[PDB]
């Protein structure tokens, strides 16, 4: 009946290899270095039968294989699957998607408009992708021999705004990640620091604007991040609004030399102008260095 | 940039701060622009030197001014030949009065003027020997300036050696404390609440004044709190000062207070007097 | 009047009161004795305590400290003894006395004897889940607290309800991000990103058939201290039941 989408941030090390998913997703971080982190994304479905008897639901992604389950009568029983993320500058998701006909006129005068019929073209494209992998091979266990495959076109219905973001990053206005030289630097010691940042096929979407304003942001890795005197934290040359431009490949790079403690993670927000509540992207790239 | 004294310790500042990529900064109140300086103590003990320092700077006023002149009415070499050579001063006698609007130049949008005069500008400029191919280009720039918006980029390209630089200084002497220490306690924590895994700041700050007193704030707690209460035992080192607590309790307030400022002080022991008061809960 | 001594009492979670006496030799006493002892130059007294001790009520029981204690002496100080008490459900506030022996050493071996007693009320100058309309109550069976990887965990939720139609409502998780001064804001962002992607339940949009064991996988480090994602949803008018209650560490 449903279906939600959510990635995930943590490492995951070991000692955890019997979950089913955990193995595969860090087989391919564990060797494969380009491979990273950070970018996966699970997707949360609820297989829920409507029979007497027991079933087995395996789950064939392209090559993400599951376990065997069992859904005894009614209940719901969610099969979390891995995915990565699809990449926008690899692909081409602003075309019409084709009708079968070439005879009908179809009401040729279409009552869209071009970014309505754009993200039209998006929400239909993103679950054109993941149904075109997706796959369950199920057998009920008091019988044994009528096995049947499932289709899912006539169960996932629609998307929504949030499912748009996570699983395509093309939505979202920037694209940064972070390079950092020493994660675990002693204090009297001061650490360039660089922010790449690759605009998206959204900026069509302002068109005016040909500034936006890279804020900083730092935090404890428990909570309550720190105000911007920094004092028993870091020390930073510069300030921290740094303005960036629509289509660069910019790279505002800084200076970070500590004071106390260790635990310190470094992420980016993106606000537009420098007014109060212009702000348009909560970015959350979010790494982490040490302090001995 | 900063400058070290003619006594020449082994003072390292390897802080220097320089602008090359960005010629770009704004100090309107609402961000707060910090400089940093990772400096390093002396030889020996070293209370008062003398740092001087060095700001290059401008103002933006004739960051704009030195953009509008060099690309909106002097931007190529055949206006410049003749239609400006001969009123140049009579051109920063009309800019001077130009007033662009500098409350929406730090909001997407820069190079843009403000609500001020441009009707009578045309008859003071019709009043002197002013000719049409100049007169022409004079009005233009102005009526282009009167609603026009640049970007961050091209500003450098118009800022490039064409701007005289103050660089001014001022004075920083690296002020001391008077009276150093150096404590070190530990403690033992008679858990109420089983732990509450709290964050620790080991302080070295110092307190100098005359029949004064060193107070402490304890660890930082930040699960289930009101508990935790802290059992410490003092071996205060390297003086004889007056203790004034025993087994706390790290919840709201604990403050435990040790009197430093009565007996048994020293000299400046370090750049300004210290208490590395380093407290180790194991 | 020679080490003024003042009780402070706090309320712990876990069914224990704890008070804490504070001593502290006062600055006028201190002035006082210290100008006629610096007369025949002395700087530092010697106010030896020797039997420090606190009794509980009518029949006199000693209760300890929450740690140990010797016979200790010094000048211009102070120090502090806790004791638990009990936590009292009714409104019987008890009486307390404590006793000290400050020994007011005079040098050359010539030594003086005080004692104090003070005796007074150990106030303190003033969780279950519980629904507004009906007898539903709820409360974690198992430990608020509890010790987790990131593995797979179970968690028991348990209902109270009124006997007449125990049945009707469910529960979800709401992995979605609640639509929110720019350091507040991204504040709020962030209390608001890790509530709705750190932990995921593996049973959500549950019809519930008093027990009800509801299981969750926990995904991101950190302490959920009340993990307010899970709101339990009842279904007969329409409103929604918040579950603040339970705290899972993830190392």
């Amino acid at each position: 009946p449903s279906m939600d989408i959510i990635p995930l941030n943590e490492l995951f090390s070991s000692q955890v290899e019997n979950v089913d998913w955990i193995e595969y997703v860090m087989s391919k971080i564990r060797a494969e270095s380009n491979l990273h982190s950070r970018d996966f994304i699970l997707l949360l479905l609820d297989f829920r039968n409507s029979w007497i008897d027991g079933i087995k639901l395996n789950v064939q992604f392209e090559d993400f294989t599951s376990n065997e389950y069992h859904v005894e009568a009614s209940h719901t029983s969610r099969i979390i699957v891995p995915i990565k993320k699809i990449d926008y500058k690899k692909y081409n998701f602003e075309n019409t998607p084709i009708p079968r006909i070439f005879p009908g006129r179809q009401f040729i005068q279409s009552g869209l408009n071009e970014e309505q019929t754009i993200e039209m073209r998006q929400k239909f494209w993103c679950r054109e992708h993941i149904i075109s992998k997706l796959k369950c091979n199920w057998k009920l266990t008091t019988d044994q021999s009528v096995t049947g495959s499932v289709d899912f076109n006539k169960f996932i219905e629609k998307f929504d705004h949030k499912m748009v973001y996570t699983i395509y990053p093309g939505r979202l206005f920037y694209g940064v990640q972070l390079l950092l030289d020493e994660p675990k630097v002693k204090v009297g010691e001061i650490i360039n620091l660089k922010i790449i940042t690759e605009p998206t096929s959204t900026c069509r979407r302002k068109q005016n604007s040909t500034v936006n304003f890279l804020d900083i942001v730092i935090f404890d890795s428990k909570t309550s991040k720190i105000l911007p005197r920094s004092n028993r934290r870091i020390l930073y040359n510069g300030s921290l609004t740094k303005p960036i431009s629509t289509t660069k490949v910019s790279e505002i790079n800084l200076e970070i030399i500590p004071i106390e403690k260790g635990r310190y993670e470094f992420s980016v927000c993106i606000s537009k102008s420098n007014n109060q509540d212009g702000i348009i992207q909560f970015d959350s790239e979010n790494v982490i260095l040490s302090v001995i | 940039e900063l400058s070290a004294p003619d006594t020449r310790n082994d003072y390292n500042i390897r802080g220097d701060y320089i602008a090359t990529t960005p010629a770009l900064i704004t100090f309107d109140g609402n961000e707060s622009f910090i400089n940093c300086y990772e400096i390093t103590a002396n030889n020996n003990f070293d209370s008062k030197d003398i740092f001087n320092l060095k700001v290059r700077y401008n103002t933006l006023k004739e960051q704009l001014d030195c953009f509008i002149t060099d690309a909106v009415l002097i931007e190529g070499d055949v206006e410049w030949f003749i239609l400006f050579e001969k009123w140049k001063t009579f051109w920063e006698l009309e800019i001077l009065k130009k007033l662009k609007y500098d409350y929406d130049a730090f909001k997407e949008n820069r190079i843009i003027r403000l609500l001020k005069t441009s009707i009578d500008l045309n008859k003071t400029k019709s009043k002197i020997r002013n000719l049409c191919i100049e007169k022409a280009v004079l009005d233009k720039i102005l009526i282009c300036l009167n609603k026009v918006s640049r970007g961050i980029a091209v500003c450098n390209t118009d800022m490039d050696e064409y701007v005289r630089n103050l660089v001014p200084k001022q004075l920083t002497v690296p002020v001391q404390l008077p009276g150093f220490e150096q404590f070190f306690h530990v403690q033992f924590e008679q858990m109420e609440t089983s732990h509450d895994a709290l964050h620790d700041t080991i302080a070295t700050i110092g307190n100098s004044l005359s029949y004064t007193v060193i107070v402490e704030n304890l660890s930082g707690q930040w699960g289930q709190d009101v508990i935790d209460d802290g059992g410490y035992i003092f071996e205060i080192l390297s003086s004889n000062e007056w203790l004034i607590h025993g087994q706390k309790r790290c919840a709201i307030k604990e403050k435990r207070k040790e009197f430093e400022v009565h007996l048994i002080p020293l000299k400046k022991g370090y750049l300004n007097f210290p208490r590395v008061e380093i407290t180790n809960i194991n | 009047l020679l080490n003024m001594r003042l009780r402070n009492i706090s309320l712990k979670s876990e069914h224990c009161i704890l008070s804490s006496l504070d001593f502290q030799t006062s600055k006028a006493s201190e002035q006082l004795t210290k100008k006629f002892i610096y007369p025949q130059e002395h700087n530092s007294f010697l106010k030896l305590n020797f039997q420090e001790i606190s009794y509980k009520l009518i029949d006199g029981t000693s209760q300890i400290e929450l740690d140990p204690i010797c016979p200790l002496k010094v000048p211009l100080t102070a120090f502090s003894y806790d004791s638990i008490s009990a936590t009292f459900k009714l409104v019987l506030l008890p009486k307390s006395t404590q006793p000290h022996r400050v020994k007011i050493t005079l040098a050359y071996e010539l030594e003086l004897h005080p004692n104090l007693k003070l005796p007074v009320r150990t106030s303190w100058e003033t969780s279950l889940v519980n629904s507004k309309l009906s007898n539903v109550k709820f409360k974690f069976i198992n430990s608020n607290i509890k010790v987790i990887k990131g593995e797979k965990f179970t968690m028991r939720l348990q209902i109270i309800n009124s006997s007449s139609s125990p049945l009707d409502l469910v529960v979800y998780y709401n992995n979605t991000i609640n639509p929110i001064t720019l350091e507040n804001q991204y504040q709020l962002h962030n209390k608001y990103r890790k509530i709705a992607e750190g932990i995921i339940l593996l049973s959500n949009d549950y019809k519930i058939p008093y027990f009800a064991d509801l299981r969750f996988i926990g995904i991101m480090s950190g302490y959920y201290g009340t993990l307010s994602g899970l709101k339990v949803l009842d279904l007969n008018t329409n409103e929604l039941i918040e579950v603040g209650n339970g705290a899972s560490v993830l190392i």
